[PDB]
RNA sequence: AGCGGGGUGGAGCAGCCUGGUAGCUCGUCGGGCUCAUAACCCGAAGAUCGUCGGUUCAAAUCCGGCCCCCGCUACCA
RNA sequence: AUGCCCCGAAACCCCCGGGCUACACGCGCGCUACAAUGGGCGGGACAAUGGGUGCCGACCCCGAAAGGGGGAGGUAAUCCCCUAAACCCGCCCUCAGUUCGGAUCGCGGGCUGCAACUCGCCCGCGUGAAGCUGGAAUCCCUAGUACCCGCGCGUCAUCAUCGCGC
């Protein structure tokens, strides 16, 4: 019955937290998210990870697939409107990853404002840097 | 692997209507647009399409940082002010949705030198 | 030329002989005290031991070959 | 306000775009924390000062939110801002870089304005840095005072980790 160690979609998860939050550990996938998930498959979000069985985790990952199709809002989901397809996806793992530095790589090809700031390691939000945002050693006079 | 902007070829991004190209932007060029042009961003708008038409065998110098890139743009450089000189700009498909100054520093970069006196405590 | 002695932070010395943390004082950088400087207090950086090899469970410590420095003596064109 | 000296077709008067917001580093004043003398979720309590016609807007409708569409009354002891938070009750978490912390960044949605890139403020999902109580030094305070907790006005088209008050 009871598993320490539960697989889900390419993660590991504590078989003693409760579903909701050993859900979080999945990047991409928090608090509110999980317990969205939680509700739409139908199951406890206070149960024990350990207790679930072959059929609720396949169905687990199939909602984790596209969300969308199952209920769950399109103000929800990580990344809304795609600018390549246009639609609304929810990335985890390693697919967000590349999303994220395709994004970035995207800015910087163009020589924008926001991708030189992100090549020198600087503020991009438009931040004062005279006094904080030190990282570094005293120079001597 | 060819262009796609939200599912849509570059060629049917040309033949839109303004207001059907707005539903595709962010909020801020939304809103932008949808609150109208200026008057120099209708002259330079004059300007581009002149050039693209065939005429106008000029380079296009303009002060407006504020103009928003639009895909009837595409293939031209513009000369976009700084605050002390103009600087090249070539419009490539990926700045649908970006203003012009994004594309033009105002400051140069900094490389620091050795600190001077009254720089620490014990130096005044 | 022969004999004897020694190489450790930027400087001068411990740590050997008895193998198993590399310390002491000055010096540089930063902050304290004072109207300001010096003195004084706090914190941090800095050598992996002159190189190479042997020995040992393990070497700056024991051993040997080289590089450099110092001292003593023989040495009349 | 004003003497003397200067510029007097520029050192006077307008318009456009930049800057005062740069960033190896030293310092002042603060805010948020390092968790149980707590974090979260549902429920229950009790203010005062001030302000409003270029404005305050109840009440109805739409939207997940930020917001959007109509709009009574008010030139005000009459109408409105305006049913504070710390506090109390029930459930989850049990000393852990965590259900502590929320910096940084991605995507999307809004408002003000002639204009939001340089360089504004707000909302949703995701992301999850340093920090585990602080050396030598040094500041404020004697009663409805100090500590702890929110609120109003000034500034103000939009913007409060500030100032003056409650
Ligand atoms: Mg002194
Ligand atoms: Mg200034
Ligand atoms: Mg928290
Ligand atoms: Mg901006
Ligand atoms: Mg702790
Ligand atoms: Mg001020």
């Amino acid at each position: 019955d009871f598993r320490h160690i539960v697989r889900v979609a390419g993660v590991d998860l504590d078989g003693n937290k409760q579903l909701r939050w050993a859900l979080t550990a999945i990047k991409g996938v928090g608090i509110n998210f999980a317990t969205m998930v939680c509700r739409v498959a139908g199951l406890d979000p206070f149960m024990k990870a350990g207790y679930l069985t072959d059929e609720q985790v396949k169905k687990i990952e199939e909602i984790l697939q596209d969300p969308v199709a199952h209920g769950i809002p399109r103000w929800a989901v990580n990344r809304p409107k795609d600018y390549e397809t246009g639609r609304d996806l929810h990335l985890i793992t390693a697919k967000l990853d590349m999303a994220i530095r395709e994004d970035i790589m995207r800015l910087r090809r163009i020589r924008a404002y926001r991708g030189i700031r992100h090549e020198l390691g600087l503020p991009v939000r438009g931040q004062r840097t005279r006094s904080n945002f030190r990282r570094g050693q005293t120079v001597g006079v | 692997k060819e262009f796609r902007y939200r599912g849509y070829t570059l060629e049917q991004l040309m033949n839109m209507s303004l207001e059907e190209l707005a539903k595709l932007l962010p909020a801020r060029q939304r809103r932008s647009l949808k609150r109208g042009l200026t008057p120099e961003q209708k002259k330079l708008l004059r300007k581009i399409r002149l050039a693209k038409k065939g005429k106008y065998n000029k380079p296009i110098r303009t002060h407006c940082r504020d103009m928003i890139v639009l895909p009837e743009m595409v293939g031209l450089t513009i000369y976009v002010h700084n605050g002390k000189e103009f600087v090249p700009v070539e419009i490539k498909p990926e700045m649908i949705g970006h203003y012009l100054g994004e594309f033009a520093p105002t400051r140069k970069r900094v490389q620091h030198g050795a600190p001077g006196i009254g720089a620490t405590r014990s130096s005044m």
